[PDB]
């Protein structure tokens, strides 16, 4: 998620993990994971001409 | 004939590091991990010490 604001209201909440064979990456959690927080970056450092 | 050309470079970090080690004796902790219950005269000396 990253913190972003949702954009659309998802309706109808009804079990997704039976239709599990489409979207392309589904990770389920149980109440809260560490995984959900991670930070890494590549960075530029200046460009010389 | 000749014409003239643009070079472009791409250079990247190299990660490094500094470890120092520091020591203290069990003793020392013992005197500092007292939480009011000693400061008698000849205990004082040995905390400052």
């Amino acid at each position: 998620p990253a913190g972003i604001i949702p954009t659309g209201n998802v309706l109808s909440t009804i079990e997704v993990c039976a239709h599990r064979c489409i979207f392309d990456f589904f990770k389920q959690i149980r109440s809260d994971d560490n995984s959900l927080y991670s930070a890494q970056f590549d960075i530029l450092l200046g460009t010389y001409c | 004939v000749d014409q003239p050309v643009h070079n472009y470079m791409v250079k990247r970090i190299h990660k490094r590091s500094l470890s120092a080690a520091f020591a203290i004796a069990s003793e020392a902790l013992s005197l500092l991990s007292n939480t009011y219950v000693d400061g008698t005269e000849i205990d004082s000396s040995l905390r400052i010490r």
